[PDB]
């Protein structure tokens, strides 16, 4: 709670942020982590083995 | 990404007789290659121009909506989208 | 929230909107609930004990039992 | 041994002893007038019990000679189409009974007699197999009720109304009994089972079908003779309406099934298209002119034309679907019809008026009647798990199979039902409250509750089981699916 | 390319229609090895990859007849 | 206020009786003609034609001739 | 077992909507919860078993509606297309 | 409101909240409880499998009915 | 009293009735009737059974129902048009 | 003040034929890119010959004669 001008923003618990910081750095990972897989395949680069 | 192969696999067994595709008007083998590499992009560079523009339209803009205030057809052309595209109003009187 | 007692201590209303009786007594029955209940446990007992007991006469078991043994004879 | 004749003699009893009863002993009436109309309906479903479904001979035939020859007698027997209307009308007198239980002091011995006669008057039409019998207590009937409508009424509209439909039936009954006469002059005799296998010359088939309609489309009313059962349904009190739409709009529908659809096959198949022409308009006009009507019992009163009209749909489809289907509407309609009536009886006994606009928000005043008026609002709507549907369904692929483009325009009839059949509940229940108008409630009693309870589960059981049902018929709707055809 | 997988095997393990395609020998195995690791997308992967390299083997074999046949039409037709 | 009855209102009643008794409001118009003529007396023959014509069709079909619905 | 999937939220709906007034606002939410959690795990079970395991089942009740051949049986057929469903829509309900 | 604590209603009204829930829902579960295990029976009983499962599943250790109908030449 | 079991009904055209003029022995009608309803009704009981076969064959086999059940799908569809009281395809008894 | 006699039924920027005359236009649009669709002829344009499966197109397998 901080009032800056009579209105007052209450601050979230630390649960809220830390579970929110969470999960966006898990989906951050996951997307750079499959990128780093099949990112080529979708690009076209390289086949998994096809050719 | 855990169902992908389960369920759009090539060949896969998972739907067994639930599903039926006949042999003529299968065409996922060739979904995968038999086309240019820009088709299989069109959609993410199509979403990144979306945002783009979002962006552009909403967090850092000049708010040209004077052309919304001077122009009659830009104020019908918003009302058309906005009203479900005049169906319940039409619907509405012609049907109901 | 989950923890606390409730306040209504009884269902808020009487149940049929009638008062409950006076203390140590009982709800008086009126003149056509006995007759009532006594058809409607008569009809509930004749149709459970009495459509589960007849026999399944019907067109639809005789048939069946005779189609049944008229397609094996065609082999 | 349970025969016919038990069945018809206990409202005979029931009302000769309350005839030389004392008005002053005004609980004795009431308790033997319950009592006797419970007995019959006992008596009925054990008739039932013993109903052997796989003859389609006539069952519990019993005979009394009325002319000295025995040219004409009195032939009772059932059979698998007109035992259920048996057990239907001898389980709707005690609701009707039921109904005016709190204000009986007022109408006395006088109303229970008439009951007690109405129902000795209508088990008799369904178990008649004699021509002019099936007439004589056909047109029986006018008398109790006419005094129901006039003695008995709301306001003085009471006697136009009487007037109305007693000319009507008069009108339809002369010109059926001069085809009956016409009948028993070149056959010999009336008996049903001797009509239905005499040779009728093709030419004499169209005149007498069509004398036979006249009566029988004003009691299943099709089209232009629609206009007597609105007044006369709502000038009637609320057990009135009951009997009016419960049984009364049965007679033509069974009357064309037991005299029309067999004793003339030929001229039945000839009449099909302008069968389906009537009833496929009068499902589309009458559903729609439900929607605007303001008076709550005018409204349910055209939700049965609708439905009574896609029932004859149903018969003259003539297959298993379509017949047996339509029987299961009838008694579905019979339980469905009259419970709405019941609960809009229960508003107008609390709050004498019957106008839409009086009534709102009775969800948070009324909240068990609000439960049991939406379940009998899903019925009237044709909802699967309710009696309604299946026989809306069966005739529905009963017609189909003979005329495609009839099935597609009975089926907008459950669109224009379903339109109203909310929109109306949506109305009276849901909505805020008018405490300028009415302020003072109380939710159904002990009598409501209970009277209601047998047709929670009655409509239930055969929505979800009419397997029971469908399977005492199909003997008996089979056999009279084909008549003159050999092959 | 010639036929392996013959009508009687490709019934017993139950290929779907229209996946008896010329490549069905490479797919009963790959269909028994997914069954057994419950589907997952990274187990069966040198079962999945050659029967995959079939599939893409085919499709190269069927877009090159048809730039042939699309470069007679063509030569025909200009070539009057 | 002790009664369960409703306070009816003039204007409701009134307009609920004029609703009711519209019996004697005709003046035989020409909008009443031509409504009462084509959608009470075209529409069924459109309808029954409609009928007629699909059993007709049901019976070319199946090769059987057209039957008498007459 | 597979009656249990779909008679669980009608017993909890029966339940919670005919004797809510002995419930209050607590009970009657975890008699659906609770009923429509148990509904999600044994539909679970479910895809574990027919979708993975390959072996559909088939169940029959009683005859609904009987005429000379317009049969529609109480029947329900859990194939690899119903189970995909189960596992969506009772999971679904469960969260909401 | 005042009046609506005079009205009798099957879900319990607005607000409600009996004095002892907690003992109504202990009772609630188990006559759920009671009224399921019919049904489980049941279900066990009219179900069939056509098909061997590929890895044991756990209803083979109520349910009977595995492989019965690989006969279907001779079904009613 | 009737006795215990299943109905009994004699299997056999009653004697005396001639198509030429059904409407000459009236009784000898209504038994035709009657037993033209009974075997209409056997042969529907008929083509269920099939249809109960065919559904079985589809659930059993599977995939492969295509060739499996063939045999069993043209004799349920040939016993479903002499069905009965249906479409127009009305079977000449 | 009397209740009117139809009182039981009881975008204003436009009008019910201005309006449908913008659904018409909408729709058209539909209309027109279908007929683009038409004038593209991609069946024409397909890079791979019909696939052609075994066995007389899995006449077999599929119900056909055996
Ligand atoms: C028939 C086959 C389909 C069945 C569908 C069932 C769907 C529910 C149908 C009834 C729902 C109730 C709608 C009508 C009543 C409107 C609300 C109401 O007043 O009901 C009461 C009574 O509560 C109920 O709604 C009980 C009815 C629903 C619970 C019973 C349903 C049991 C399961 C459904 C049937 C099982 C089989 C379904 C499948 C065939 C609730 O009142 P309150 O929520 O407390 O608020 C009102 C304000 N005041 C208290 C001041 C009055
Ligand atoms: C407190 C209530 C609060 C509201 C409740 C809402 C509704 C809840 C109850 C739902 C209704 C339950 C009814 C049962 C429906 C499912 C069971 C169908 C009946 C059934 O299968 O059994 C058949 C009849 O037996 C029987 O069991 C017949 C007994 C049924 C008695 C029903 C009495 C209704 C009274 C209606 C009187 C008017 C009747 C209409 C004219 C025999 O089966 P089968 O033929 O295959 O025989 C085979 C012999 N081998």
């Amino acid at each position: 709670g901080i009032t800056y001008k009579g209105v007052t923003v209450h601050t979230p618990k630390t649960w809220h942020t830390v579970t929110g910081k969470g999960l966006c750095a898990v989906m951050w990972f996951w997307i750079l982590y499959r990128a780093k897989q099949d990112g080529p395949v979708v690009m076209g680069w390289r086949h998994p083995w096809d050719g | 990404y855990l169902a992908k192969d389960m369920m759009i696999g090539l060949g896969t067994n998972f739907w067994a007789n639930s599903l039926l595709v006949l042999p003529k008007n299968e065409i996922l083998a060739e979904s995968e290659f038999a086309a240019p590499t820009i088709i299989k992009l069109i959609p993410i560079l199509f979403s990144t121009l979306g945002a783009f523009v979002a962006y552009n339209v909403n967090l850092v803009a000049d708010q040209f909506q004077r052309a919304f205030q001077t122009s009659t057809f830009c104020n019908r052309l918003y009302s058309f989208f906005n009203k479900r595209w005049f169906f319940d109003q039409v619907l509405n009187d012609f049907l109901v | 929230r989950w923890a606390t007692p409730g306040h209504e201590e009884r269902p808020k209303g009487y149940f049929m909107n009638r008062t409950p009786p006076a203390p140590g007594q009982s709800r008086k029955w009126e003149d056509w609930e006995l007759p009532c209940y006594i058809t409607s446990f008569l009809t509930i007992v004749i149709l459970g004990v009495g459509l589960n007991a007849k026999p399944d006469l019907s067109i639809e078991t005789w048939a069946h039992q005779k189609a049944l043994e008229r397609l094996e004879m065609e082999k | 041994y349970f025969n016919l004749s038990g069945l018809i003699l206990c409202p005979v009893l029931g009302s000769i002893i309350l005839l030389f009863i004392p008005n002053s002993r005004i609980r004795l009436i009431r308790l033997i007038g319950l009592c006797a109309s419970l007995i019959t309906f006992l008596y009925s479903l054990v008739l039932w019990i013993q109903f052997d479904s796989s003859t389609a001979k006539f069952q519990f035939v019993e005979s009394l000679r009325w002319l000295p020859y025995e040219n004409i007698n009195f032939y009772l027997g059932i059979d698998g189409i007109s035992l259920f209307f048996v057990i239907l009308t001898t389980f709707l007198i005690p609701i009707c009974i039921l109904v005016g239980w709190s204000g009986m002091r007022s109408y006395g011995k006088e109303y229970i007699i008439a009951f007690l006669i109405c129902e000795f008057l209508m088990i008799a039409v369904f178990c008649m197999l004699d021509l002019l019998l099936f007439y004589v207590f056909f047109e029986s009937v006018l008398i109790p009720m006419f005094i129901i409508i006039g003695v008995w009424g709301s306001r003085q509209r009471k006697i136009k109304a009487a007037y109305q439909f007693f000319l009507y039936t008069l009108l339809g009954s002369l010109f059926m009994l001069l085809a009956i006469l016409l009948i028993l002059f070149q056959t010999g005799t009336t008996d049903l089972q001797i009509l239905l296998t005499t040779e009728f010359s093709e030419r004499r088939q169209i005149f007498l079908w069509i004398a036979f309609f006249a009566s029988f489309a004003v009691k299943v009313p099709m089209v232009p003779v629609h206009i007597w059962l609105p007044e006369a349904h709502v000038e009637a009190p609320t057990a009135g309406s009951v009997i009016l739409a419960g049984i009364l709009l049965k007679f033509g529908t069974y009357g064309f099934l037991r005299f029309s659809i067999p004793m003339f096959p030929e001229a039945t198949l000839c009449f099909t298209p302008f069968i389906y022409t009537l009833s496929a308009i009068a499902i589309i006009y009458t559903s729609l002119t439900t929607l605007r009507q303001i008076d709550l019992k005018k409204i349910i009163a055209y939700s049965s034309v609708a439905h009574m009209n896609l029932v004859t749909i149903g018969m003259f489809s003539l297959n298993i679907q379509g017949i047996g289907g339509s029987i299961l509407l009838m008694l579905s309609h019979g339980l469905v019809s009259s419970a709405l009536f019941l609960c809009v009886g229960v508003l107008y006994d609390r709050h004498k008026t019957r106008l839409v606009r009086y009534y709102g928000g009775l969800v948070s005043t009324m909240p068990n009647f609000s439960t049991i008026f939406f379940f009998f609002t899903l019925a009237n709507m044709s909802l699967p798990g309710t009696s309604s549907f299946i026989g809306e369904f069966l005739i529905l692929v009963g017609a189909f199979q003979r005329n495609s483009l009839v099935a597609t325009l009975a089926a907008l009839g459950m669109i224009l039902g379903a339109a109203y059949s909310l929109w109306l509940y949506n109305r009276v229940v849901s909505g805020n409250l008018k405490p300028d108008f009415l302020h003072k409630f109380s939710d159904l009693n002990g009598r409501e509750v209970f009277i209601f309870i047998p047709f929670l589960v009655g409509l239930v059981w055969m929505g979800v089981y009419p397997k029971v049902f469908l399977d005492c018929m199909h003997t008996s709707v089979s056999n009279l699916v084909q008549h003159g055809k050999f092959h | 390319k010639k036929m392996i997988a013959t009508q009687e095997e490709m019934s017993a393990a139950k290929i779907a229609l229209g996946s008896r395609d010329m490549c069905a020998h490479l797919l009963i195995p790959l269909n028994k090895c997914r069954q057994a690791e419950f589907y997952l997308p990274w187990k069966c992967e040198d079962e999945r990859h050659v029967y995959e390299k079939c599939e893409y083997e085919l499709v190269m074999e069927r877009m090159l007849a048809m730039k042939k046949i699309r470069e007679e039409e063509a030569l025909a037709k200009q070539n009057k | 206020g002790g009664g369960m009855e409703t306070n009816k209102n003039k204007f409701i009643e009134d307009w609920g009786s004029a609703r009711e008794n519209l019996e004697h409001n005709f003046r035989w118009t020409r909008r009443n003609f031509a409504l009462i003529g084509i959608f009470g007396i075209a529409l069924p023959i459109i309808v029954y034609k409609g009928i007629v014509k699909d059993f007709h069709m049901q019976d070319e079909d199946a090769g059987r001739p057209h039957r008498k619905f007459l | 077992m597979y009656l249990l999937i779909v008679f669980l939220p009608l017993l909890g709906s029966s339940v919670a909507g005919f004797f809510g007034r002995f419930l209050g606002s607590e009970g009657s939410a975890i008699m659906t919860t609770t009923c429509v959690s148990f509904s999600s795990i044994l539909s679970l079970i479910a895809f574990y078993e027919v979708a993975l395991g390959a072996s559909a089942c088939y169940l029959r009740i009683a005859p609904w509606i009987s005429s000379e051949m317009f049969d529609a049986s109480w029947g329900f057929l859990f194939d690899s297309l119903t189970v995909v469903m189960l596992i969506v829509v009772t999971f679904i309900s469960s969260l909401v | 409101g005042d009046f609506r604590a005079k009205v009798w209603s099957m879900t319990g009204g607005p607000n409600c909240r009996p004095k002892h829930w907690r003992r109504n829902t202990a009772i609630a579960m188990f006559g759920v409880f009671l009224v399921c295990i019919p049904i489980a029976k049941l279900s066990a009983k009219l179900e069939q499998r056509p098909h061997m499962p590929v890895r044991p599943i756990p209803s083979q250790i109520w349910c009977k009915n595995f492989g019965t109908k690989d006969d279907y030449e001779k079904e009613h | 009293g009737r006795k215990k079991g299943l109905p009994e009904f004699e299997e056999s055209a009653p004697d005396g009735f001639d198509p030429e003029n059904p409407y000459k022995d009236p009784v000898a009608m209504v038994e035709m009737r009657e037993h033209i309803v009974r075997e209409k009704w056997i042969q529907i009981e008929k083509a269920k059974i099939l249809r109960e076969k065919v559904k079985w064959c589809y659930r059993v086999e599977g995939v492969n129902h295509y060739q499996k059940c063939r045999h069993l799908v043209q004799q349920y569809l040939d016993s479903t048009r002499g069905v009965g009281w249906g479409k127009d395809h009305r079977p000449i008894s | 003040k009397p209740l009117s006699v139809n009182d039981e039924l009881m975008a204003d920027t436009v009008g019910k034929y201005e309006a449908l005359a913008w659904l018409s236009g909408g729709l058209g649009f539909f209309v027109g890119l279908g007929l683009l669709a038409v004038l593209n002829d991609k069946a024409s344009k397909v890079p791979f010959t019909p696939r052609v499966y075994p066995y007389d197109n899995l006449r077999v397998e599929l119900g056909g004669e055996p």
